[PDB]
């Protein structure tokens, strides 16, 4: 698990991780508080 | 694109449609086909622009994301 | 990977589709077999395809495909 | 008021939009049977129109001649959350993120070997330069100070 | 094979059709003609402008003569809101009988005339088909006199040298006087004398206006001072044109506004213009240094302004030399300059009409507006690639530089790439959220909640037609007020009539805006950002760049540098000047789009239409063109035919020429070299056909050819379809 | 170079209070496009004299009601300038003039850059011999206390157009002005 | 955690007189206290994180120059720790209190959550 390691830190697959997550944070803000169209404060 | 354009069309004037119950048929476009398939402006109005209305118009409906997609094609 | 996609076919054909109406009735009802989650408005897309079902209509022919082939179950 | 503008909570038009597309949705929830998801999934859909119109009307927006709520971006504190707020958002995110991708150019620019580590990123020192992007507005008002932030004339020019 | 390019014997060498090709593109440009000196490159010069002001007047005659015999200017006159203006009748032997039928106009075939010369003469006091034919005869005469002078500074003792024709002060005193001002001056006295009391049913011809005066008191006024006199009594508000009912006396006023019943500027506002004009112009023409002492030597003005304290490095030292030197800096600053005053015609003569009964001629406004934004366009576009060519051809380090600092100009070139990334940082700007705006939109209406749009009230804008007095969006600001300095200053001279057509809706005048006009005007910021960027990048790298730091010593146009260094497509300015055309078009369609679909819900009455579809993609696509589109493809169909028959052949002829330039530009060479080969072996090794034999070997189209001929067809096909498209859909949905 | 100009005292260590570092900006990237630390200096000389004399603009005339006769008795400094612009406009215009000549006569404009003739805040102008025959340190330590009272007032004027905006920002000052 | 263990204890037992500090529940008392007053701990927080580590805030400056032990800001006014025997038994007490806190924190606000009541 030493190259393995290293081949999850290569450019595709951390993007791929990385723009899962904050497409994920995104979808998840908008579940929880939808139709935000400004501010909440 | 040639091919299944004269497809769609072809099968949507003369082939697809209803039989009513004495069996007369009547076709999804009514037959136009041929007669206006003749020119490049019937190709552009009586399919093109008819056919595209349902795309256009297809905002708020459930196939609005074919609109969209369409939109997204054409960009 | 062909595999996997057939198997997602007819897992979304037994799990999130309407195929069973589809059986009862295949003239007046459409194929579903995806249904849209309800996020950022996009549940318009879960159309009126007939059968008590809320989905995208489906144009791959697989109802009609497992019709033929004796599939009367999900 | 402002460009001629009325108040959402008093736009008849805005009222009828509502009105419409709830019987919209009802007359959708007619068409299906008992408390079977799909009712389940419409009524939902009209509670959360029902919620996001109240929300509309209840939150200081500008609606025209057409009912729909438009955005005052003159400055104004006013309307402070329609531009503004999310406008200092996007900045304080943005300045983060090219803060943390400048740190991280210029750090594994000084090692044996630069390329390599841009396609196999280094997930530790990454992960240390990300969270220590918070402070980017005061890093960068401290290294522009330093004239650290720009190059002068090592930077290479075309022939003319 | 030879003698045709005459001017270039390297290309009556090439044994090849390029020859033939190369020969047609390179004909007007002097400078790179064999055996060339400066003196006859200004001679040239001077005899192909004569030639061309003599085919711009032929033109002029051409279209008074036909709107003389074939036209209807003469019923025009009694209904003007009725009648349709003919510009020309139809012999066209092809014509079927329902064609001749439909196209049918009077007594013979005739097309509309959408260029609005009929109120534009009407206007200008001209109420007979004996008047155009007069104006058709002296614009012949013209055109033969100026043949005549450009025949005559070709002959040895008549032609110019180089120290006159790189006289600066001389001719911008005499341009700007001379030419500005007493054209204006004269254009005053023909305004007033014949103008104004043909307006008021007094005609003056060119028989008694030695003895009908202009005005009652006759030039007493004027000699004594009393000015005021030709201002007193102007028209009513309740005056017919062209006849004597509740007309005035008066011939020069502020008035402000439109004429009640034309819809248009007074003659007596556009009289006094012309006359403020005219003096201020005369008055700027002294400004310069003669043969008597007194003047400015422009030289000296030019290199006296550096900054003390020193960021324009060391001035304006070296321009002069660099400006009189060089043809090419001339051009660019020339073709800039009318750009931008094309522009403002095009937005000038919609919103302030100037022509009577011209803002009830929708489709002559609409063809009037987009002719003069595509010509807009095509002039800035010419503008910088003429600054790209001066670069690479005209452009001296030398004389810019002073002792290792350089002027204004050679500075452009040291921070060239501070001024190419942030062009290039605004388009991405503007281009990621008008995109990202518009697809929110799109997305949000499709699922049925347009209520989520993003929606910005252009509040700045919408400021500026509060500060003219639009009291609309309650702002209160300047001319909206009555208490402001601003107000109390013109409320009795102008504000009356300018705050009355302002202050309507059935006006061009301020048109209201909302948020589509926020997202549309930022599309066009987009849009002019990035024609910007392309021209810029290609004029400043025109000279090299680090892909090719000698891109000087191969001049302005040339296909590539070849395969090395990675690939070097499209990398001369030449090439740069070809991909702004594109965004130049795309920015012009644009401008002309959203011009278009406003003036069509204004007219047709739907503003709601525009207002509430123009925030999204689809709202465009399917409320202007789809919708807008039906009269114009059914100008024939299986069944027949409309007098809109020609605009869907044009139509569909566009979208033609359009692919046509798709094929010239996708497809490049290389590809079309073997298959020529391959067709030439075929005709050497047939019988019956061996007998004929080319003289010039057939080869395909050269790179920078082939893009040309790409652009050419793109942009025809451009021009042609949405011409047929605005002219069709505004005949066929108003009326 | 703060360090050898007059500025800094106890209350903020010894050293030159500069959180932001705005006097070491004009020596980096740019020939010059922000201000040099002679231009900062002499903005702040103007400003603090400016707000000096506007506090007691502000507390002369709407406090203790002392008025000059033909001017209009307005005790508010939001409504003053037009009162007087309108009631007296010829004053107002010799004010103008009179700024406008003074200012002119001692432009600084080669500050920006740094360099110049002149000082920071020179302007000559001492009639009353305050600074006559004095010891090097005593004009400095003069310096700073004008400094310093410009500062204050600088603070005192910003905190009477906060509490005229946002009411209740400054706690004890309608306690310590009780006229308005 | 562990001060913020002792302020959900303190805070359902003790509160402050006033109509917004009258919430025994901690997850509803900070809503009910509204932002202003959190806003002013937020800031207080971060001006103390300022002025403890004095301007290295980040996980790339701290520890950049070394010199610095974990956790060491030298506050110790009450003189606890001067003899060095019992130095080492303080700090893993503290870091074995600091751990039941983390778990102990996390325990109680859930258990607001999923009840609503208090903790008790
Ligand atoms: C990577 C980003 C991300 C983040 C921050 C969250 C965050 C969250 N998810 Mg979640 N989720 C994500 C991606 C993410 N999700 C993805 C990619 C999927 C699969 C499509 C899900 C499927 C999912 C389900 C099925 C549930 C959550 C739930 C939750 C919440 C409690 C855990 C929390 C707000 C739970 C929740 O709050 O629902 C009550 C829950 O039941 N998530
Ligand atoms: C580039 C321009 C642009 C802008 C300014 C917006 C802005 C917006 N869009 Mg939008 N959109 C865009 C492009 C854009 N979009 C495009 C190109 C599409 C097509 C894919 C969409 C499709 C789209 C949909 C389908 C929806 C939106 C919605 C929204 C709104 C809610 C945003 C949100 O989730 O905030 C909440 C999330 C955040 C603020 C994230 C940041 C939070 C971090 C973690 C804070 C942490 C630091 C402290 C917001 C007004 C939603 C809405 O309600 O519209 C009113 C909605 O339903 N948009
Ligand atoms: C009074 C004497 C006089 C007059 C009338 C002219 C007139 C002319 N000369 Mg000329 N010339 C003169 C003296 C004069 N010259 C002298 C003394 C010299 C020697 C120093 C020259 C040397 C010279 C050369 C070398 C050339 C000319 C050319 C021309 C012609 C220009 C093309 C044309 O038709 O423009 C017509 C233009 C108008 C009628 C007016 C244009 C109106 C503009 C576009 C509107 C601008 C309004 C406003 C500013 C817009 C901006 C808006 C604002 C808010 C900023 C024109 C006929 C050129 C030509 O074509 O030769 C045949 C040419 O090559 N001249
Ligand atoms: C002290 C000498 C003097 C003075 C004060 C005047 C004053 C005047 N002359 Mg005058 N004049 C003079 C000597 C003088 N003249 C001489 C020596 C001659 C030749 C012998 C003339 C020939 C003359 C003529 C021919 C006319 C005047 C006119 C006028 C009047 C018109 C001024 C005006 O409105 O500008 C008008 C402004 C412009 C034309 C452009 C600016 C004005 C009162 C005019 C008039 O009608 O007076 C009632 C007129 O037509 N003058
Ligand atoms: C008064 C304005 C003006 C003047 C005097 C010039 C003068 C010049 N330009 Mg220039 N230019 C202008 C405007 C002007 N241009 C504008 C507005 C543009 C932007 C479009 C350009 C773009 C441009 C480029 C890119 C280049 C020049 C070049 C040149 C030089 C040689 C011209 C040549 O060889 O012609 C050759 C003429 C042709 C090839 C004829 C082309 C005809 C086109 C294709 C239209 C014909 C089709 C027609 C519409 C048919 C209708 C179809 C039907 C079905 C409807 C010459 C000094 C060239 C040079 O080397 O400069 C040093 C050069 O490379 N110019
Ligand atoms: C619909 C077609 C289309 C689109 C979207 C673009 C988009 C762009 N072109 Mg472009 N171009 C086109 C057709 C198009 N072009 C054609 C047909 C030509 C003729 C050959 C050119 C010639 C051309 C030149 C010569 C130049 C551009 C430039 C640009 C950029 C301008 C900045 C901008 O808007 O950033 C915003 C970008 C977008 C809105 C589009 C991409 C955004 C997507 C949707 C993000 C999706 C993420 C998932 C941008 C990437 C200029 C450039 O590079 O500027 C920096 C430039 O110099 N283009
Ligand atoms: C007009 C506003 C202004 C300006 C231009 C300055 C400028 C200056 N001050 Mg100063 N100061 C001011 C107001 C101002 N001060 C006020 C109101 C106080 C009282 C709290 C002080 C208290 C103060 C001290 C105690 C010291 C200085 C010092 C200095 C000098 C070095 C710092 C610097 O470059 O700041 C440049 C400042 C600006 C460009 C102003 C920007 C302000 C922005 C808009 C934010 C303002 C709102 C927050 C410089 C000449 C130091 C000095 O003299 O060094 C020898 C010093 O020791 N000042
Ligand atoms: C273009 C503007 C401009 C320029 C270049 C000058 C130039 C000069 N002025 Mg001056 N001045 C101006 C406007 C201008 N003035 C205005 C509007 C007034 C008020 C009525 C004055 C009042 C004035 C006085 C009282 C004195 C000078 C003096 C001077 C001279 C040297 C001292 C100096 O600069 O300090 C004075 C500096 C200023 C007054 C600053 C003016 C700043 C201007 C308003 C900014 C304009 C820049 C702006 C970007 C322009 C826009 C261009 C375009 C968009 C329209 C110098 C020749 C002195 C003199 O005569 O020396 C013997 C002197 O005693 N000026
Ligand atoms: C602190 C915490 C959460 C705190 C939440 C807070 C303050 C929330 C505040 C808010 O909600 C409110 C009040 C209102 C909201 O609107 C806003 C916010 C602000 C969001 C969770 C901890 C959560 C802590 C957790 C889950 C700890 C799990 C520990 C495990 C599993 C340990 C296992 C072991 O210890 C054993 C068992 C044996 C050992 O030998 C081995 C190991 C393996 C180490
Ligand atoms: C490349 C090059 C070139 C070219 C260039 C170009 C082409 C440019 C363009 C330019 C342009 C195209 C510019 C424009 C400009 C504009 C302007 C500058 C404007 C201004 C305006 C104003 C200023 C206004 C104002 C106002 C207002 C706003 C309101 C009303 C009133 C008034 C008037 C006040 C040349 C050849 C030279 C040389 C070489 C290089
Ligand atoms: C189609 C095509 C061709 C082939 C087209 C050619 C060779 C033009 C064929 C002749 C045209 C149709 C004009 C024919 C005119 C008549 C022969 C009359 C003669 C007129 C001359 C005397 C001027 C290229 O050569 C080419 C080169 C580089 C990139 C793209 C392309 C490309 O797309």
């Amino acid at each position: 698990m030493k190259d393995f390691l290293k081949y999850l830190s290569t450019a595709p697959v951390l993007l791929t991780a990385w723009l899962t997550f904050t497409a994920g944070f995104v979808i998840e803000i908008n579940r929880f508080y939808p139709d935000a169209l400004t501010f909440p404060f | 694109s040639i091919v299944i354009f004269h497809f769609s069309w072809k099968m949507q004037s003369d082939v697809w449609g209803t039989v009513s119950p004495t069996g007369a048929v009547s076709h999804i476009t009514g037959g136009n086909f041929a007669q206006s398939s003749i020119t490049i402006n019937g190709w552009l109005r009586d399919f093109l622009w008819s056919q595209a209305a349902q795309v256009v118009q297809s905002y708020g409906s459930s196939l609005s994301a074919y609109g969209l997609i369409f939109l997204g094609a054409h960009f | 990977v062909i595999f996997l996609w057939l198997s997602g076919m007819h897992f979304h054909g037994a799990y999130f589709s309407n195929y069973s109406a589809w059986l009862t009735n295949p003239t007046s009802t459409k194929p579903s077999a995806q249904i849209v989650w309800p996020i950022v408005g996009q549940e318009v897309l879960n159309a009126d395809v007939g059968g008590n079902f809320q989905g995208i209509q489906i144009t791959s022919g697989f109802f009609q495909l497992w019709r033929a082939e004796g599939i009367t179950s999900e | 008021d402002i460009g001629g503008l009325n108040p959402c909570k008093d736009s008849e038009v805005f009222q009828k939009r509502l009105a419409k597309t709830v019987k919209k949705l009802e007359n959708r929830l007619k068409k299906y049977e008992e408390g079977t998801p799909p009712q389940i999934a419409i009524q939902q859909q009209i509670t959360q129109t029902k919620q996001r119109f109240t929300r509309y009307a209840d939150s200081n927006l500008l609606c025209g001649n057409d009912g729909l709520p438009h955005l005052i971006t003159d400055g104004r504190w006013s309307h402070g959350s329609e531009f503004l707020l999310p406008s200092i958002l996007f900045l304080y995110i943005s300045g983060w993120i090219g803060w943390v991708g400048r740190k991280y150019i210029r750090t594994v620019g000084q090692t044996s070997n630069p390329t390599e580590k841009e396609i196999i990123i280094d997930v530790p020192l990454a992960i240390s330069i990300m969270t220590s992007g918070f402070l980017w507005p005061f890093a960068a008002w401290q290294e522009f100070l330093s004239g650290d932030l720009i190059a002068s004339d090592e930077t290479i020019t075309t022939s003319p | 094979v030879y003698k045709f390019p005459k001017f270039s014997k390297a290309l009556a060498e090439d044994p090849s059709t390029r020859r033939i090709w190369y020969g047609i593109a390179t004909a007007h440009d002097f400078e790179s003609h064999d055996a060339m000196t400066e003196s006859k490159l200004y001679q040239k010069i001077f005899a192909s402008h004569f030639g061309h002001i003599a085919i711009i007047f032929l033109w002029t005659a051409g279209n008074l003569f036909h709107v003389a015999w074939q036209g209807n200017f003469e019923a025009w006159i009694l209904n003007p809101l009725k009648v349709r203006p003919i510009a020309h009748a139809i012999w066209d032997p092809h014509f079927g009988q329902a064609a001749y039928k439909a196209f049918l106009k009077t007594s013979s075939p005739a097309n509309l005339a959408l260029s609005g010369v009929y109120e534009w003469w009407y206007t200008i006091g001209m109420r007979t088909n004996n008047d155009l034919y007069q104006g058709s005869f002296f614009l012949i005469l013209l055109s033969s006199l100026l043949l005549f002078a450009g025949w005559l500074h070709l002959q040895p003792s008549f032609r110019p040298s180089l120290d006159w024709f790189k006289a600066n002060e001389y001719r911008l005193n005499h341009h700007l006087s001379g030419l500005f001002g007493v054209s204006s001056l004269a254009w005053t006295g023909h305004l007033v004398h014949v103008a104004i009391p043909e307006s008021r049913g007094i005609h003056v011809g060119w028989d008694n206006f030695l003895t009908v005066l202009p005005h009652p008191e006759g030039l007493t006024p004027f000699f004594s001072g009393n000015w005021k006199a030709y201002a007193q009594n102007p028209d009513t508000a309740s005056h017919i044109f062209g006849s004597g009912e509740g007309s005035g006396t008066a011939i020069l006023t502020f008035l402000g506004g439109f004429h009640p019943q034309t819809k248009s500027l007074w003659l007596t506002d556009m009289a006094h213009h012309h006359l403020a004009i005219a003096v201020l112009f005369i008055v700027a023409g002294h400004m310069y240094r003669t043969n008597w002492l007194i003047g400015h030597q422009m030289k000296l003005i030019l290199e006296a302004h550096r900054p003390p304290g020193g960021r324009l490095g060391i001035g304006h030292i070296g321009l002069y030399e660099t400006i009189t030197n060089s043809l090419h800096f001339q051009l660019g600053l020339a073709l800039a300059a009318l750009g931008v005053a094309t522009s403002l015609t095009a937005q000038h003569m919609y919103a302030l009409p100037p022509y009577a009964f011209l803002a009830s001629n929708f489709p002559t406004q609409a063809a009037l507006y987009t002719h003069h934004q595509y010509i807009a366009g095509f002039l800035m576009v010419g503008a910088f690639a003429h600054g790209a060519i001066f670069f690479v051809r005209d452009y001296d380090p030398a004389v810019n530089t002073r002792n290792g600092e350089k002027n204004v100009l050679a500075r452009m070139l040291e921070h060239k790439e501070a001024i190419i990334s942030h062009l290039s940082w605004v388009s991405l700007f503007l281009g990621f959220h008008t995109l990202g705006i518009y697809v929110h939109n799109d997305v949000v209406v499709a699922f049925g909640q347009p209520e989520k749009q993003i929606l910005v009230e252009p509040l700045f804008a919408e400021w500026i037609q509060a500060a003219s007095g639009k009291t609309l969006y309650n702002f209160d600001l300047l001319l909206a007020s009555s208490n402001s300095p601003a107000s109390v200053a013109s409320s009795q001279l102008w504000l009356p009539g300018w705050l009355s057509a302002i202050n309507d809706g059935k006006n061009s005048l301020f048109l209201p805006i909302g948020p589509g006009d926020f997202l549309v005007h930022h599309a066009i910021a987009l849009g002019l950002h990035t024609t910007t960027l392309i021209l810029v990048k290609g004029a400043l790298d025109a000279r090299g760049s680090k892909l090719m730091p000698d891109k000087k010593d191969f001049g302005y146009s040339f296909p590539c540098d070849g395969p090395g260094r990675g690939g070097t497509c499209d990398i001369s300015a030449w090439d740069a000047f070809y991909l702004a055309m594109f965004w130049m078009l795309n920015t012009i369609g644009w401008v002309t789009f959203y011009w278009h679909w406003k003036h069509l819900t204004l007219w047709q009455g739907n503003q709601v239409q525009f207002n509430e579809s123009s925030n999204y993609i689809m709202g465009w696509l399917r409320d202007y063109l789809w919708l807008n589109s039906s009269p114009l493809i059914n100008g024939y169909n299986p069944f027949g035919m409309n007098s809109l028959s020609v605009w869907a052949w044009m139509f569909l002829f566009g979208h033609l020429v359009w692919a046509t330039g798709f094929m010239f530009l996708i497809s490049w060479r290389g590809y079309w070299q073997e298959l020529i080969e391959t067709i030439v072996w075929a005709h050497e090794r047939t019988p019956l056909a061996n007998l004929v034999r080319w003289k010039d070997k057939p080869v395909a189209l050269s790179i920078v050819q082939a893009r040309l001929v790409g652009l050419a067809h793109f942009t025809i096909g451009y021009v042609l379809t949405y011409a047929a498209f605005v002219i069709a859909s505004t005949i066929g949905k108003l009326g | 170079g703060l360090e050898n100009q007059v500025g800094f005292d106890i209350e903020t260590g010894g050293k030159p209070w500069d959180p932001f570092g705005f006097a070491g900006v004009s020596e980096r990237n740019g020939l010059g496009i922000l201000p040099h630390i002679k231009w900062l200096q002499e903005s702040e000389i103007k400003h603090g004299r400016t707000a000096m004399l506007a506090f007691l603009g502000v507390i002369v005339p709407g406090s203790l009601g002392i008025y000059v006769p033909t001017y209009p008795q307005e005790p508010d400094f939001t409504k003053a300038f037009s009162a007087a612009l309108q009631s007296n406009p010829l004053g107002m215009a010799q004010i103008a003039l009179a700024v406008a000549i003074i200012e002119g006569h001692y432009y600084a404009g080669d500050f920006w850059t740094g360099g110049g003739d002149r000082q920071v805040g020179a302007f000559g102008f001492d009639p009353l011999g305050f600074s006559k025959g004095k010891s090097e340190a005593a004009i400095k330590s003069m310096q700073l206390k004008e400094i310093k009272n410009g500062r204050l007032a600088m603070i005192a004027m910003a905190a009477f157009a906060s509490e005229k905006f946002i009411p209740g920002s400054v706690p004890l000052l309608h306690s310590a002005f009780p006229t308005l | 955690a562990m001060l913020a263990f002792l302020g959900f204890i303190v805070q359902e037992f003790i509160r402050l007189p006033g109509d917004l500090y009258s919430e025994p529940n901690g997850v509803k008392a900070f809503f009910q206290v509204g932002p202003q007053p959190l806003l002013q701990i937020f800031l207080f927080c971060g001006f103390l994180e300022f002025n403890m580590h004095k301007g290295k805030l980040t996980q790339v400056d701290m520890f950049e120059d070394g010199k610095r032990e974990p956790g060491n800001f030298g506050f110790d006014p009450l003189g606890f720790g001067k003899d060095p025997a019992k130095r080492e038994r303080y700090a893993l007490a503290e870091l074995k209190n600091g751990r039941l806190a983390m778990i102990a924190i996390g325990g109680l606000v859930h258990h607001a959550l999923v009840t609503g009541h208090a903790t008790f």
